[PDB]
């Protein structure tokens, strides 16, 4: 399964 | 609309001249689209996910319609496996989390 | 509550008797927390996102209070950048997206 956290730094 | 979270909250977006499926992503600061050959100037950027960082192309002031709601903003393009609508655009469409 | 998205949707959670901050993440299928001890048996698992895959420990049927709402479900523990509450638990507390 998948976890699409995105950190914009 | 109200979107339930039993399944991935995918909706239709319109960007440039393309309709695409995208994931409404409260866990994303930025909007990240699967590789596509957009015209326009861009700046390189690196964005982090659970597994590490990836390189993307940052395009600014790009019109994008999300489920009929018009928005305009920064769109990142790179090798993401899914189109991701991030907070930068979810705010523009008046999207909230509710419970 | 109704939660807007101009800032990351961070909330206080309680788990294993301990308080932590966590990110309400509609772009996560599963819940992943930073390295910690949880009681009971776990199973090794891998999960993916931007940047690729990481190894995690899967604990099932773990109670967690998110804000003041009770959930009992699967919690993954590993080297996630941030504590993430995923759809498996967001559904349990009645969370939806609205625009």
């Amino acid at each position: 399964a998948e976890v699409f956290y995105v950190d914009g730094a | 609309p109200q979107i339930t979270l039993w399944k991935r909250p995918l909706v239709t977006i319109r960007i440039g001249g393309q309709l695409k499926e995208a994931l409404l992503n409260t866990g994303a600061d930025d909007t990240v689209l699967e590789e596509m050959n957009l015209p326009g100037k861009w700046k390189p950027k690196m964005i982090g996910g659970i597994g590490g960082f990836i390189k993307v192309r940052q395009y600014d002031q790009i019109p994008i319609e999300i489920c009929g709601h018009k928005a305009i903003g920064t769109v990142l393009v790179g090798p993401t496996p899914v189109n991701i609508i991030g907070r930068n655009l979810l705010t523009q469409i008046g999207c909230t989390l509710n419970f």
